[PDB]
RNA sequence: AUAGGUUUGGUCCUAGCCUUUCUAUUAGCUCUUAGUAAGAUUACACAUGCAAGCAUCCCCGUUCCAGUGAGUUCACCCUCUAAAUCACCAGAUCAAAAGGGACAAGCAUCAAGCACGCAGCAAUGCAGCUCAAAACGCUUAGCCUAGCCACACCCCCACGGGAAACAGCAGUGAUUAACCUUUAGCAAUAAACGAAAGUUUAACUAAGCUAUACUAACCCAGGGUUGGUCAAUUUCGUGCCAGCCACCGCGGUACACGAUUAACCCAAGUCAAUAGAAGCCGGCGUAAAGAGUGUUUUAGAUCACCCCCCAAUAAAGCUAAAACUCACCUGAGUUGUAAAAAACUCAGUUGACACAAAAUAGACUACGAAAGUGGCUUUAACAUAUCUGAACACACAAUAGCUAAGACCCAAACUGGGAUUAGAUACCCCACUAUGCUUAGCCCUAAACCUCAACAGUUAAUCAACAAAACUGCUCGCCAGAACACUACGAGCCACAGCUUAAAACUCAAAGGACCUGGCGGUGCUUCAUAUCCCUCUAGAGGAGCCUGUUCUGUAAUCGAUAAACCCCGAUCAACCUCACCACCUCUUGCUCAGCCUAUAUACCGCCAUCUUCAGCAAACCCUGAUGAAGGCUACAAAGUAAGCGCAAGUACCCACGUAAAGACGUUAGGUCAAGGUGUAGCCC
RNA sequence: AGUAAACUGAGAGUAGAGUGCUUAGUUGAACAGGGCCCUGAAGCGCGUACACACCGCCCGUCACCCUCCUCAGAGGAGACAAGUCGUAACAUGGUAAGUGUACUGGAAAGUGCACUUGGACGAACC
């Protein structure tokens, strides 16, 4: 095992439909600021943020981004205990603004990658 | 017979004595803390006894002796 | 031991079976955290392929990767069976080939 | 080899050889005997050998023992009616003591056979059920009757899957 | 178990692990058909549909059936007696509540629970009840399967609250390795209702899906394995790498890896992972195990009827030898040892002189439970029985150690100095302290070992090995692979760096006990070395120059030998050649039915070094060891006989002497691929 | 012992080439006795944790990667693995070994007091 660098944002993606999941994944794949901060896609799926998503986020010190999905109270409690951050969103550009915010936060400033 | 097992036990015992000598202070502090917590636990046990038995307070003129303290 | 002693002790209080690496389950699901190699104990010499997985039970363990060559990268899901790798100390889980993200060996 | 002198005493085959089954009135049996004395040898060997058999055949009778309490050995049976039967056993061999207790308080072979007849009344051959209680699980086992489908497939005529097609 | 593999250089024993067998789940690869059986991983959350009506209104039912296993000794027998059926009744059947008894697994590092009983009409009085034969407690589990117990979303309950409930059928999200249809019918049986024809029923019946299983079949067969256990591999590729293994193990130029062929086993399956079925009458001197010692109750056993003294212990007193100290005389050295140094000026004779220790006896073998006890006297005193029995208590327990107060001749950790050494925090020398002694308390440990429990009994037909011959009966204590571990945590203790009790995780296939053979021993005794180990004798080398070999340097410039057993060695021989080396140049079927002095002496032949300046090696037999590895010797002989080889003998030289020659089997994978040949691998303009 | 020492030839091999090798011959000595404190040999023994057989085996510290446990971070254990300092044990292991206990020390360990043989004292007198 090796300790992960600070400039590596691990993200779980959860969508209401496969179309939304694919759209978010395309946005992520457009990423080009690899040098300043890597954007790893630990796992993606369709449905409400689940215990397995929280477990992946805990295992990889990642952040779960939910697109028009729900985070039950039990899941919220477990994520709070395990130190994961679940960020639900209902607008694609709001989610993208949040994602760029996290990338800038991980940076050593504002990120240089742009979605369009 | 040979004394290989006795030699193994000898090395174990010598290393244990050396470790105790090397870490006596920490062991003393931990043991004192353990004794204090043991006394508190025993007092809690007696308190449970009488409170469940239905006494508002420890019996008349009763004070729990500190049985786990040297003094 | 006299008959009285046998009666007093009762039947032999056999030790309970102790769970192995897989918590006594045929397979577990893991997420490959890292991939690396390990030198086997003497006299064997090799760089055996291994990975670190967060098993579904919450424990992290080193799983051996059988077969000539593989592709397991980080973040990938694998199934892991028991059975110790004889020449690796402390490694007691084999990644099952042909399941989830670990494809069969290529001819 | 089994521990102890005369390990045969610790075999179900031996404990089933006991021929003494007490009447329902017998409830307690106290055996006073002496650990020494050539006259108490019969009682000593009776306690050593036959007491296991008596207790095995009579699991509800309280059998108690008493060493060197009185000058002579003796049995004493306390019955359900309050009666107490004292049986002197000095100078009698263990076989003689067993025969005497069988005569005075044991159940006769005819009564034992009557109980066995009552028992065998239960297992009616014609009943069908699990092998634990019945000789046959189903009528299929009886030859001539339509066999179990699991072994011999039924005709499409009888099978309900095709009776449905005929219904259609 | 009908067993098998695995500890070692080898054998025997003990022991763990694993293999072979049979199920079930999951996974991988693969799959044709028909009948039948069985089917979420989860007491987590649920969209949707359905699942309880009947009937002249009242009643009855919706408490059943069906479901799950969260919880868990409400399940079984007896007593008593509710509810229900027998058209009203009858007691019969069935069966609640209540009472009595029985009723799972693990942990005692859960040993105390804390009112857990009784008497009396009551008043109230007694102070008791459970528990090492496991109470109280923690963890785990549905069970004893014609089926039974428990739960019904949680708060045990369910007035109430949390909240809006599939653990009814089908189905779904989540979760797990685990994953069936959102079918039809009341045609049959069962239930509910009705007086009844009848009606309702996701109970059930008949269907749907699924190699999970069984049966049957097809003129369309895969899976696994092929080093041993264990059935069965050809050729390639790789070369301690890639990789394989249930265990032992394989791979450094492969019957074990990957491919390929073939074969072997099972076969619509195969077999990778997991789980279960296989688990106490065996042992304790050395393998783990007789707990440091003794004594109870409750109990168990039949071994109960049969039948002189020596050194125990405590107290008191005493002292012979020798020290120390102090006194006279003498002397200048004394101690120290492998040799010295440091150290004291003190040393010798004689006399006085202990609170320390207790020659000879003792070649005795006694006393005590054990630890222990061996100067003398006295006092007190050495339990009981014609059994065993304590972390379950009481009393002891060497030496060391702690607290306090005394003693202190001598010894003596520590400390200092001297010496030694590469260093010497030691071994050797000197001084001295705690301490060793007394008193009074603690501490409670020993290789506390005679590593062999107590009592009773036998020597009869033996006994893995060694040890101190082998056992029988009985009882208690203890042990179940190694290490973790005289450890961690808990508990108790006048203990505070402690003692007793004492685990688990991770790891391994071993660990271990006893022997055999050999090597080794700064190993013992004895006898030797005849140019040999020391001394002894002669002549040399080591100091000088030169010649020559080797190493190191240098160069474009060999190679090999290189401790004895290399170094004027391959060479009884290099200016060219020899020459295999280097630089430049030239040729390609080439002197060769090519060639290579290219690697491999760790594939070899061939010829040799070496102990060997040895006398042993020995096939084939026989015997001993319980028929184990192994061993085989006694001459006033006791299991050895041995062909053959070697030695020897014989031979050359000058004897019959001596020198040659010879010198077996083996060791150093000793040397030589560069005498030559040859296997393998390699270059072929 | 015609040995050492000294001296003089011949030969092999070369076209030539050695202070080298093989060989012939002459003069021609001294000690030869004590031993086993030193090295090896033999015989009988003893010990052995070695068996690639002491150039063996192997202990502990100091540093290095893993796995598990206890712990407010740190320690312990085991494993892998090489170095490091020593040589503590295995032979009388070079100070016999070990148990308990105490002091001391880079580290195996040293010593003190008692105890065990799981060492020997060679086994008539000598
Ligand atoms: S068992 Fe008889 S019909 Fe199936
Ligand atoms: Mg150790
Ligand atoms: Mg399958
Ligand atoms: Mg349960
Ligand atoms: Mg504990
Ligand atoms: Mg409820
Ligand atoms: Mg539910
Ligand atoms: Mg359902
Ligand atoms: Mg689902
Ligand atoms: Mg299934
Ligand atoms: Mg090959
Ligand atoms: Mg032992
Ligand atoms: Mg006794
Ligand atoms: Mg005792
Ligand atoms: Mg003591
Ligand atoms: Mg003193
Ligand atoms: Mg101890
Ligand atoms: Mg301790
Ligand atoms: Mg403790
Ligand atoms: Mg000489
Ligand atoms: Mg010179
Ligand atoms: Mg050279
Ligand atoms: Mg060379
Ligand atoms: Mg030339
Ligand atoms: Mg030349
Ligand atoms: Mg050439
Ligand atoms: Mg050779
Ligand atoms: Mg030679
Ligand atoms: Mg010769
Ligand atoms: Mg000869
Ligand atoms: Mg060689
Ligand atoms: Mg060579
Ligand atoms: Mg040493
Ligand atoms: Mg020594
Ligand atoms: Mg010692
Ligand atoms: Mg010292
Ligand atoms: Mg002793």
């Amino acid at each position: 095992k090796r300790e992960r660098d600070s400039n590596v944002l691990s993200v779980i993606i959860k969508g209401d439909v496969d179309g939304s999941v694919e759209a978010i994944l395309n946005i992520i794949d457009t990423y080009d600021a690899s040098h300043e901060c890597e954007l790893e896609l630990v796992h993606f799926g369709v449905g409400d943020v689940s215990a397995n998503d929280v477990n992946l986020a805990e295992t990889f010190d990642g952040v779960i981004y939910g697109f028009n999905v729900n985070a039950g109270n039990v899941i919220q409690q477990s994520a709070a205990k395990k130190g994961v951050k679940i960020k639900l969103h209902k607008i694609i550009y709001r989610l993208v603004e949040d994602l760029q915010e996290e990338l800038s936060s991980r940076l050593p400033a504002k990120t240089s990658w742009d979605p369009g | 017979k040979n004394v290989l097992k006795i030699r193994r036990r000898k090395m174990n015992h010598h290393k244990y004595r050396k470790l105790v000598k090397k870490t006596r202070f920490l062991r003393r502090k931990v043991q004192e803390g353990r004794l204090r917590r043991k006394q508190i636990k025993f007092e809690k046990d007696l308190r449970r006894i009488w409170l469940k038995a239905g006494l508002k307070e420890a019996p008349e003129g009763w004070q729990t002796p500190k049985i786990y303290l040297r003094g | 031991a006299t008959l009285n002693q046998m009666h007093r002790l009762g039947p032999p209080k056999r030790p309970p079976r102790k769970l192995g690496p897989t918590e006594g389950r045929p397979q577990l699901k893991g997420v490959v955290l890292c991939t690396f190699t390990r030198k086997p104990k003497k006299p064997n010499s090799a760089n055996r392929k291994c990975c670190r997985v967060r098993l579904s039970t919450g424990r992290e363990a080193v799983c051996f990767i059988p077969g000539e060559g593989h592709t397991l990268q980080e973040h990938q899901i694998v199934l892991v069976e028991g059975g110790r790798t004889q020449d690796l100390p402390g490694v007691k889980l084999t990644v099952v080939r042909g399941k989830y993200d670990c494809g069969h060996v290529q001819k | 080899p089994m521990k102890g002198r005369f390990p045969i005493r610790r075999t179900l085959q031996y404990l089933s050889q006991g021929n003494v089954v007490f009447k329902d009135s017998v409830k307690v049996m106290t055996v006073n005997y002496n650990t020494h004395g050539e006259l108490g040898e019969g009682a000593r060997k009776f306690v050593f050998f036959n007491i296991p058999q008596i207790q095995y055949k009579n699991p509800w009778v309280q059998i108690m023992m008493f060493k060197n309490m009185t000058p002579s050995p003796f049995l004493r049976f306390y019955l359900d009616s309050g009666e107490q039967v004292l049986v002197d056993v000095e100078t009698k061999s263990n076989k003689e003591i067993m025969e005497h207790i069988r005569k005075i308080l044991g159940k006769n072979e005819e009564t034992l056979r009557e109980e066995e007849e009552e028992k065998k009344q239960l297992s009616h051959p014609a009943n069908f059920g699990p092998r634990k209680y019945c000789l046959r699980e189903c009528i299929c086992e009886v030859e001539g009757q339509v066999p179990c489908p699991s072994l011999v497939p039924l005709p499409k005529e009888m099978r309900g899957k095709y009776k449905a097609a005929l219904k259609a």
